[PDB]
């Protein structure tokens, strides 16, 4: 049709092409005009002229005030950080240095700087530069702790809530507990005078911290508290975050019934208020995929993660920690999905894209990198046992050994010796040593994984069932302790049947191992019994399988807020 | 530990003292520097005179507002023929005012 | 196959 | 033990001698014919450095002397945006 | 912790309000401007730094800080990795100002040349020879106009540098005419009652003719260069002449005479420049060349890796000098680990060199061919040492593509009857032997032997390698034993004459000769060659006790006059 | 190891 271009966009093109000399007058333009000039500079590919203007807190504060166009600002900022210029570190250092010069000034400029720091730290937390947003929030905290007043207590507790989020995402859990204690101190000071701050976001962040620290029970308690402290006047972001973290704490506490409603309502809120192309909606989809993967809904869990990656990769450019987390989650879900197919080409592609990104942006001694190694190794080792070569298989086993060893050392250094994820690493090493034809160490690895996951978690949990299944597969096939293998198979089958019912997909390998065990030990009547049991299992597997997409189950909700929260809370007794 | 600037007109004394130290010890320091007896000196903080018996922390000189990187101004006057002139702290030279980059032409 | 899936991401 | 760092405007910043010897240039000025000032304090003339810059230099002297070799966390020296350019040329010239 | 300096604090505070003082930093003293720009680099503000280093007004005041020049060589590199084409922009700006200043007096034009000399020297030091050649061409155009003695001296001083930037860019055809023009200016300057020290020019011509594989002419011109070394020469020129003369002596089979030259060059580089200087890295690189061509490979890797670590710390990442260090260390690790098969490190260095060169140089460049050939050599031995035949047919196909690209580049530039294309033919023969193409391998090895015997005498190192390759093809695979016998004997004769009884390839030659005489019936000769091989292995084990090559030079071994005079009196 | 090494870089 060849529609003539808008005079706004035509002048924007003319001004940008003149940017060599009109670079000082553009900084004095209205905020909506000024951002469009910089977006046109990005679209023309002139990132060096764009990056020399976003490295300044004053200029970046005027483009941060365009709240509707922040979905474009995130992509521009990611392009700048991929360009090579460290805009995130430069802006954080500029704000941290500039706040100290006015921390002794009047309260009005202090509040203006606190607002600018909230905007900038929120942007850098959304983008994923948690280490570069911790500086901004820390500086806001020193701005918030010089005058004794009600609103400064409010700003300080908000600073500690947001600073708890940038320390969970940076895997700084030994500072997060201190930050939460300081936040509780300021909140108790605020409630001392009779003004009660709202603790939904704080308790949600603490729940996310404790879940990340693999303290599932205390995370469940704190998410219960956060749901108890949800009101009607909360922002949608806080409600969505609390619902997501409560669902994640519930699904790892094997309460799939409450977690389903919580995360479905969270997805409905995120899609309704924000939209289908928002970073927060992408995070909510990522947590929804986590729930689906942990409730044996793998086929649509892969599709949900692919929806989460397609949003984060469209908003946050190419090389981001958020895109990296989406890649490492989609790689593991694809790995789980094709575990009975062997087609680990897309899963390995996503797992290697989640390490080539993090190694660029994060140090090698970072905890969040270690998980991305795990997802690769469980893929690579599998590619070893499906390939038709021997040297390739040995090389893949060596590489996966390096990955699991590095991840285990990182987990031991950060978390400690005895928690859930260190035992997950031990179980991974047990599986690897079973594949590496070294079963004497595999027995020890599985035994210590069982010990850690049984003295900390329950004796009837999903992870304990998974590890007893792994250990009994180690025994009945190679180590040949048939009594222990039989009892662990029965334990795993009982736990899986209790948790996910008969339709659990993880019972197939246990049934196959038990059939092989009985063929190797006798009792052919029991062999036929478990064979028809496996036939019934496959019948139930093919039945009720043609289910709709999980993004369709989250329709326009017939349950609103203060109904999902109330249903979750009143069911705790 | 408190850091000050005694600002008798154009002179400026970057001395250090403790919070528990008295104002008379500060006058003794100025005596050791300006060779003037403590009875000849009258110290002023924000156009408010300092009593001799008051400690430095009593008059409002804490280690949070008079840190070494930003010491607190303390005025001072000298007796002239059995009198006392008012504080005459002359201001430092005005720095070249850098224009705001967002000021329109 | 020989055994079950991989524990967590 | 005290030296009078006279500025270009006539301001006489009387700083402690140990503080002023932090800078190499003032140490050189106070070595040789410059230390012949018998009248107690050694007057150092700074006909190029203005008062608002020499004041911040003296504050840096009493900041670095106090905060030297200290195990505690050390705050950065507060330099105003409008004074950083002039203080930079005085930091080079004074070798502080 | 110690307090931060007021200089560094004020630098941090003047960078932060960068827009409010961007035009005032350019009015700072010249040793504060570079510190501010280095803080811009350190802070990660590469986008704000590129817009400043691309101006010759600003870069001229940065090039005059000589203590912190190694810092600048990193910053200027980072921008060229950042995507800011600083070198080409600076060369274009200098060419534009030269065009605008050519119609002016000779007093101002001389200052524009001196700014041009330091900028061109920086761009040639950094490795941007394609962009340093434009600056030196502009300087030569400035010097051409006036015909006084000073302008002729500046013109020959810019032609001894224009020859250097046309050798690192592999433009020897233009290098010949550049040397001709320098010789013309030297003759004109000599006709006016003044003599110019023609040591740097002759050293650069030696480098050109050695790179062009004209080892006889390279030796003659390096002798003529070393004749012109005096005491008043700069250390850079003396080091360059010593280094190029050492390479010419090595390739002319003068290992006893090149040893003193290269050891004194390394001593001079480590004395004046220091242990972390790019010129010291160049001397280490050519010392490793000498050590690699005297069958001292076991420590040659220890010298290239020392040379690479200096270049990779000063010149950052994607630089041609780092790429050259990689492609040289990749070939040494190929040789040093030829008997071990652990070419993972050698391949890592080889693919890193091509990854750098393909980014910064066109696909039709000679310096890419050498990197491709090293990776192709490493891929040959990895293919023949793996187990999967799909890998054996993919790696060898990639090696075939790389060798064909290298051969077509060397044939387009050098020609057909040169030595580089001859050794490319020899490598093609080896690869075709690996690919079971025995007839074409024989043809390639015959061509290589013909070309190398036509040029490199009859008892040279390269023709010995080609003869050994053809004889291993005849013996182990083609089973033409009577033809391979004479070639083994000639290879043994050359290896014993040149490198003595400690040559590394003597192992492969003895093993092939043992199998040769075993498959024909001369069993007592087979036994005597077993005991000869055992004696060779014992001798090599005894010869393994050699100290590191960086300790042989020691402290103050000789001086320039003694070494130059010894080389001169030694023919 | 039927052959020798390669000539030059
Ligand atoms: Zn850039």
């Amino acid at each position: 049709e060849w529609i003539p271009e808008t005079l706004y966009n035509t002048a924007i093109s003319a001004v940008v092409d003149n940017y060599i000399r009109s670079r000082r007058d553009i900084r004095s333009l209205p905020e909506n005009i000024q951002f469009d000039v910089y977006y046109k500079l990005y679209q023309q590919g002139r990132l060096c002229q764009l990056g020399s203007e976003f490295c300044e807190l004053e200029v970046f504060a005027k483009v941060l005030r365009a709240l509707d166009k922040r979905h474009l600002l995130h992509h521009c900022f990611q392009a700048l950080m991929d360009h090579g210029v460290k805009v995130a570190s430069v802006l954080a250092y500029s704000f941290s240095r500039r706040c100290s010069y006015i921390a002794e000034s009047d309260a009005a400029v202090k509040e203006k700087a606190i607002q600018v720091g909230f905007v900038l730290g929120g942007f850098l937390s959304d983008a994923g530069w948690y280490s570069d947003a911790e500086k901004v929030f820390l500086s806001c905290l020193q701005l918030c702790t010089l005058h004794d007043e009600m609103l400064h207590w409010f700003r300080a507790v908000e600073c500690c809530v947001r600073l708890l989020h940038v320390r969970n995402g940076n895997c700084k859990y030994h500072l997060g507990e201190e930050t939460f204690k300081l936040a509780q101190t300021y909140m108790d000071k605020l409630s001392k005078h009779g003004q009660q701050a709202n603790k939904a976001a704080l308790y949600g962040e603490l729940c996310a911290l404790l879940f990340a620290k693999s303290h599932y029970d205390e995370a469940y308690k704190w998410c219960i508290e956060a749901m108890k402290e949800i009101t009607a006047g909360l922002p949608v972001k806080v409600v969505v975050d609390v619902l997501r973290q409560a669902s994640k704490a519930c699904v790892v506490k094997r309460e799939f019934k409450k977690a389903e409603q919580l995360i479905k309502h969270a997805v409905y809120l995120a899609r309704d208020h924000f939209g289908s192309k928002h970073p927060k909606y992408s995070d909510t989809l990522l947590d929804y995929g986590f729930y689906l993967l942990n409730v044996d809904n793998i086929c649509q869990s892969v599709a949900i993660y692919q929806a989460a990656l397609d949003i984060r990769q469209s908003v946050f450019g190419g090389k981001n920690i958020h895109v990296a987390t989406a890649h490492e989650d989609l790689a593991y879900s694809s790995y789980v999905h094709q575990y009975s197919s062997g087609k680990f080409d897309n899963a390995l592609f996503h797992a290697e894209r989640a390490i080539g990104i993090i190694t660029h942006i994060l140090p090698e001694d970072h905890l969040l990198l270690a998980s991305s190694k795990r997802v690769k190794a469980l893929i690579l080792e599998e590619i070893a046992i499906d390939c038709h070569n021997k040297e390739t298989e040995q090389r893949l086993l060596q590489e996966a050994h390096d990955l699991h060893l590095s991840s285990l050392q990182l987990a031991k250094k950060a978390f400690g010796e005895f928690n859930v994820q260190t035992a997950k690493h031990y179980g991974n090493l047990g599986r690897l040593y079973q594949s590496m034809r070294k079963f004497k160490e595999a027995e020890e690895m599985h035994i210590k994984a069982i010990q850690i996951k049984e003295q900390l978690l329950g004796q009837e949990d999903y992870e304990v069932a998974l590890s007893v299944g792994h250990l009994a597969s180690l025994y009945n096939y190679d180590m040949n302790q048939y009594e222990n293998a039989e009892k662990l198979y029965l334990r795993s089958i009982a736990i899986g049947k209790k948790l996910f019912g008969e339709g659990y997909s993880g019972l197939e390998y246990d049934y196959r191992g038990l059939i092989k065990l009985y063929n190797s030990i006798g009792n052919y009547e029991k062999v036929f019994e478990y064979h028809n049991v496996l036939s019934n299992w496959n019948r139930l597997r093919d039945r009720q399988y043609s289910v709709t997409d999980a993004l369709e189950d989250v329709s326009t909700s017939p349950q609103s807020t203060e109904e999902v929260v109330q249903s979750f809370l009143i069911s705790q007794n | 530990d408190v850091f000050l600037m005694i600002r008798r007109h154009k002179t400026t004394i970057f001395t250090d003292a403790k919070e528990s130290s008295t104002v008379f010890e500060l006058k003794r320091i100025v005596e050791g520097i300006l060779k003037r007896p403590p009875d000849e000196q009258r110290l002023y903080k924000d156009d408010q005179l300092l009593d001799d018996g008051k400690t430095l922390g009593e008059c409002g000189f804490t280690s949070q507002t008079a840190r070494p990187q930003a010491p607190a101004t303390v005025g001072l006057a000298f007796r002239a023929d059995d009198t006392f002139e008012a504080l005459c702290i002359e201001p430092f030279s005005s720095p070249p005012e850098l224009p705001d980059v967002m000021k329109p032409q | 196959l020989t055994r079950n899936k991989g524990p967590a991401a | 033990m005290y030296v009078k760092l006279i500025s270009s405007d006539g301001h006489e910043f009387i700083v402690k001698r140990e503080h002023a010897l932090t800078s190499g240039t003032i140490k050189a000025m106070l070595s040789g014919p410059g230390q012949f000032a018998e009248n107690e304090t050694n007057e150092v003339n700074f006909r190029e450095i203005p008062s608002h810059v020499l004041s911040k230099v003296c504050m840096y002297f009493t900041y670095k002397v106090r905060y030297t070799n200290s195990s505690t966390e050390i705050p950065e020296f507060p330099i105003a945006p409008e004074i950083a350019l002039e203080l930079l040329m005085a930091a080079n010239f004074l070798d502080c």
